[PDB]
RNA sequence: AAGGAGGUAAAAAUGG
RNA sequence: GUCGAAGGUGGGACAAAUGAUUGGGGUGAAGUCGUAACAAGGUAGCCGUAUCGGAAGGUGCGGCUGGAUCACCUCCUU
RNA sequence: CUGCAUUAGCUAGUUGGUAAGGUAACGGCUUACCAAGGCAACGAUGCAUAGCCGACCUGAGAGGGUGAUCGGCCACACUGGAACUGAGACACGGUCCAGACUCCUACGGGAGGCAGCAGUAGGGAAUCUUCCGCAAUGGGCGAAAGCCUGACGGAGCAACGCCGCGUGAGUGAUGAAGGUCUUCGGAUCGUAAAACUCUGUUAUUAGGGAAGAACAUAUGUGUAAGUAACUGUGCACAUCUUGACGGUACCUAAUCAGAAAGCCACGGCUAACUACGUGCCAGCAGCCGCGGUAAUACGUAGGUGGCAAGCGUUAUCCGGAAUUAUUGGGCGUAAAGCGCGCGUAGGCGGUUUUUUAAGUCUGAUGUGAAAGCCCACGGCUCAACCGUGGAGGGUCAUUGGAAACUGGAAAACUUGAGUGCAGAAGAGGAAAGUGGAAUUCCAUGUGUAGCGGUGAAAUGCGCAGAGAUAUGGAGGAACACCAGUGGCGAAGGCGACUUUCUGGUCUGUAACUGACGCUGAUGUGCGAAAGCGUGGGGAUCAAACAGGAUUAGAUACCCUGGUAGUCCACGCCGUAAACGAUGAGUGCUAAGUGUUAGGGGGCCCCUUAGUGCUGCAGCUAACGCAUUAAGCACUCCGCCUGGGGAGUACGACCGCAAGGUUGAAACUCAAAGGAAUUGACGGGGACCCGCACAAGCGGUGGAGCAUGUGGUUUAAUUCGAAGCAACGCGA
RNA sequence: UAAGGAACUCGGCAAAAUGACCCCGUAACUUCGGGAGAAGGGGUGCUCUUUAGGGUUAACGCCCAGAAGAGCCGCAGUGAAUAGGCCCAAGCGACUGUUUAUCAAAAACACAGGUCUCUGCUAAACCGUAAGGUGAUGUAUAGGGGCUGACGCCUGCCCGGU
């Protein structure tokens, strides 16, 4: 890892030399692809980093981004409760969640009747949603 | 222990023109009996009077106020003293409120005021300042 | 103090510290050393890029960037504008210039120069932030 | 008569 | 043959970097536990020292007033 | 002419002498001998950093910062050593050796050193052409023409800086269109624009076109030294020729307003305000801060402000900062007086007389290069710039003068400082001895069921006879009243009495010494309590600890016990809010009134040294201090420079240990602090009042019932009211 | 005993290596004694010349014992023999000592030091039926027994059970 620099100094002067090798970092993997023609492209353009360049560098299949999705209906209800210390919070959903049709994102609806959830909390709701789906539930 | 008479004989002199004394009686020397005489041709005292007692003897000045109980005498400053002297040439010698104050030196020619120091083009040790 | 004190003690200024000590520090390879150089200026390379929480009283999602400068010194710089195109790996120019709301960020990535872009859609003091004249 | 200094008792639930 | 650069060997000195791990420190958002201090802060507080306790802290010994206070005598000032 | 003591010891050819060798030269420069010298707190040695200066930036100055360009001096030439040649080198483009590195090779062997000028790679935020010419100045060689000269003279590139000129000027209300705002009238961009007239700095085109150039050499004469006389040589006057820049500067003629304005700011500091979008988000920010629906602070638009071929940002230095204060600050409470002595070096020092001239003052001479800065003048059309004079700049050196002050020498004085003589008080210290009260424990007689304790309790002690009471004994510790803003001591501290040894202080006298003094770094001692070691002692009290209680909990406060310790001897530690939060010495500046120990003159007056209160002038941010200054002055010492980090880390020294002394930084905040003011509040206080207590009459609480309320139930028992100030209340 | 040099082996077992005298020099740590012969280096024969000395003697003489220089020889001079290998770390025991005669020498025992406990003297404890003895011709700063084991810093809670 020291020699990180050294690669991304090696990779644009590789660039301005070779238009057909491009190299670029994947935002959701946080990792640095290098895109050739071939495998004896590639391989040559490594044999050169390691040596002209010196900077030893491996190699290996890009990692793929994965996604997960619910597949069945369900209504489902939170409550979290912290009046025991100090001061006390309270909020309590319920929400209904669906499969989507595939392709069409995230769709957050408000069905609420009666201001029972107080319309200040409902984007709160939503925000909190979001994170949470942000964040992985299976993997 | 007593370690500036210069300074002592100014401090007793401020003292008494601040609480307004009439006269005041120190120990004498040869130096504070030439400044007392310098001070009275000046005009900042009316008077000086030496008694040729015992125990080097002492000097009797007698303040000068003006009209309206005012003081003649502003403030005096010791400017040299023993813990570090000062000296300066004919052509540096300092005018003490743009010249409506003396400058008490002295020099060679004995303790004379900064006027005729500048005058003879002479320097020395400047004792005091007297505005 | 009296005068035989100040000749035996004399007075001491106090030094005074620099607001931007990363620019002031330059690095020799060959010799592997730090060397004392006043810069105005220093490239490096985004360790990190992302949003920081101001302390209070203000509240927002302050744009900044972890960077690796020329003499191997890593430095907080905050982004200045809307919208910015860093990512890790970018080099960028640093120059001094705290964030009074972001704590340990004491540096600012220039806006226009090397990979950093102007700020799109800027048409008042350009200069500030790389953007070129429309016209 | 009103203020400054020293010694010296007797009393006491708990939470705002 | 003398002197003699570099080199070799050896035990020390000094400086810097780095090191599993470890220590307290600073900052931070509505975190958890109690409530030490500020009123006599509900056990006056603080200083030095010792020991004890989740934590602030408690306790003992000496010291300070930078301590409030009802009744008492003891003087001193106008 | 530099930083560090968290570097105190360094030095052995080292210091000196003798002899010799060696060198341009003196010399431990080197060697042989002899000696133990030499440096150092006036900072040696070590470590770190650094070319020095003229100068440059800043500042009112004093100062602070810097050491590019240009000039001087030094040092170096891949790294190290060496010598050769030479007048000169221990030699950038020389030699030899060694080392590292690189290159060529036919593998036998060879070669190299851009910190010369360009240029390449690399590093960097960042710094240029592999240019023309020796025409000018200078240099080397030559008799000279001349050759060489990446010195130099020029050109090229870069707004990098400074200076200069442009991007047009006159008229122009008819306030044109259009943008923005609007109160829908209008305001503003705005004489701005349009249009008419004018100029060509600039720009394009075409012509003319410098100076810088002196010369040298060559050719003619004239003159001067020498010659026997020429050629030649010196000098003088003439003539041909010599330009990289460059057909550039500059000048002339014609054409066109036509090609030539951007940057930042507009909340306060700070010149410049409005509308939209956003809505603690996006964002801004040097500080204070701004932004959650009315944003002059965020983004855009109009307008405005400051500048302008530049304008902004970042970095660094000086300033503002008197924020290290010599000029020019401080230490009672804001940061700062060492806990306190004794004392070394150093700093400072009472009065008079004579002398010296180190400091001090004054005159002359030399020098402080040139360039630079400042003043003046001159030349580029101006300016920048260039040139020429002046002035300035030394803590400079030599020399001649003055003697008041500081310094040196000599001689006197008694006022300061000590000593003698006569007196005074004292919990000053050390060691032995004696004594009364009280507590605890032990033994015994009488005696019964409690004692003790707290807000209330319980633990605990007691039916084995407790507690109480009486007598006796054992032992430890502290000394009731006197006792007092009283006394003594440097501080800590010292309180029963007696004896022995011993310290200090105060009063009067004026013999006696004659300035012997003050302060005091480093050092050396004492130093409350706790704590440590060894050996004793152990009543009381009491950390730890056990039990009881209180409490949501109670590792406490409270209660019952209780060990170290509290006490003694000898060592150790060396710290306290060790405080007057106020260093020591000295003198001076209104007063009133106590008290302690004296003295003098008539209950009174005067006076010395303490100890208190009140209070002028003066000081202070205020509080306050005020002859026991925190006033006015002089000397010396110690200490401070925003709050945390931190009295921490590292190093050093000390300690058995606990720890003590010395003592940072990174990082972080825009505060932290003092005195005082007004409110509010207090499990602070004083006083005053009220059917608030008290005096008294009658009630409620007890019974039945009416009604309202809580609870429960129900389909609903509608909703509201909850201490006083909800409950026959909205009703 | 070529080259190699722990690759051997459970393990450097054994062997090898060091070894004398003089000189230079010598670290962490430490209870300040030490560590230390630390480590790591240099010298060593013979001849001659010059020359400071000490003991014993009138002196000569005899004995002891250095210093400087110049030479000579060998592969090699404490020329043979005899004479430490050293260093860096960790566990355990403080240390010198003692022990399974004849398979165990150690970390076991002992130890100086610590503490508990018994014992007022015809002591307690021990031997013995007793007499008589040890303890001790001692007397609580003494004597017996238990446990621990230099030194430094410390040694907490529980008395329900035995
Ligand atoms: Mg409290
Ligand atoms: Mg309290
Ligand atoms: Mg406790
Ligand atoms: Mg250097
Ligand atoms: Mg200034
Ligand atoms: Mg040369
Ligand atoms: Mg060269
Ligand atoms: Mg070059
Ligand atoms: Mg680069
Ligand atoms: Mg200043
Ligand atoms: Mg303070
Ligand atoms: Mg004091
Ligand atoms: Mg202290
Ligand atoms: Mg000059
Ligand atoms: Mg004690
Ligand atoms: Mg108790
Ligand atoms: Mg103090
Ligand atoms: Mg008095
Ligand atoms: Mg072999
Ligand atoms: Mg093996
Ligand atoms: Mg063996
Ligand atoms: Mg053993
Ligand atoms: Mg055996
Ligand atoms: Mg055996
Ligand atoms: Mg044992």
């Amino acid at each position: 890892k020291a020699d990180q620099d050294k690669m991304t100094q090696a990779l644009v002067k590789l660039q301005e030399e070779d238009p057909t090798f491009h190299a670029h970092t994947d935002e959701e993997t946080g990792q640095v692809i290098i895109g050739g023609m071939g495998e004896l492209h590639l391989d040559i353009l490594v044999d050169r980093m390691k040596k002209e360049f010196n900077v030893e560098c491996n190699v290996g299949a890009p990692m793929v981004s994965y996604r997960e999705t619910f597949k069945s209906s369900a209504q489902v209800q939170g409550k979290f409760s912290r009046q025991s210390g100090g001061r006390g919070q309270y909020g309590d959903v319920h929400i209904e969640f669906t499969p989507n049709e595939t392709g069409a994102g995230f769709e957050f609806e408000n069905a609420i009747v009666g201001g029972v959830v107080p319309r200040e909390y409902i984007p709160s709701v939503e925000a909190g949603l979001k994170d949470a789906m942000e964040n992985g539930v299976l993997a | 222990t007593m370690t500036d008479p210069i300074a002592d004989m100014l401090t007793r002199v401020r003292n008494a023109n601040m609480v307004r004394h009439e006269k005041l009686e120190l120990p004498a020397s040869n130096i504070k009996k030439e400044i007392a005489e310098i001070l009275k041709s000046e005009g900042f005292i009316k008077n000086v009077e030496y008694v040729e007692d015992d125990k080097q003897g002492v000097l009797r000045l007698f303040l000068k106020y003006g009209q309206n109980d005012e003081r003649v005498i502003t403030g005096l400053k010791r400017i040299s003293k023993p813990g570090l002297r000062v000296y300066a040439k004919a052509s540096e010698m300092p005018k003490v409120l743009n010249g409506l104050g003396i400058a008490l030196v002295s020099t060679s020619e004995g303790v004379i005021t900064d006027k005729e120091a500048r005058k003879r083009n002479v320097g020395g040790e400047i004792i005091a300042y007297v505005w | 103090p009296t005068i035989n004190q100040l000749v035996r003690k004399p007075r001491q200024s106090k030094i005074k510290k620099s607001d931007s000590p990363a620019l002031n520090k330059g690095f020799n390879s060959k010799k592997k050393k730090f060397t004392d150089l006043n810069s105005p200026q220093k490239r490096g390379v985004c360790t990190r890029v992302g949003t920081m929480t101001p302390k209070k009283p203000n509240s927002a999602l302050r744009k900044y960037a972890r960077v690796r400068l020329s003499n191997n010194i890593e430095i907080n710089a905050y982004i200045p504008g809307i919208g910015h195109n860093l990512q890790e790996h970018s080099v960028v120019l640093v120059r001094g210039g705290r964030v009074k709301d972001l704590p340990g960020v004491r540096y600012h990535i220039v806006r226009g120069a090397l990979d950093t872009s102007g700020v799109d859609g800027r048409r008042q003091g350009r200069s500030l932030y790389g953007t070129k004249k429309p016209k």
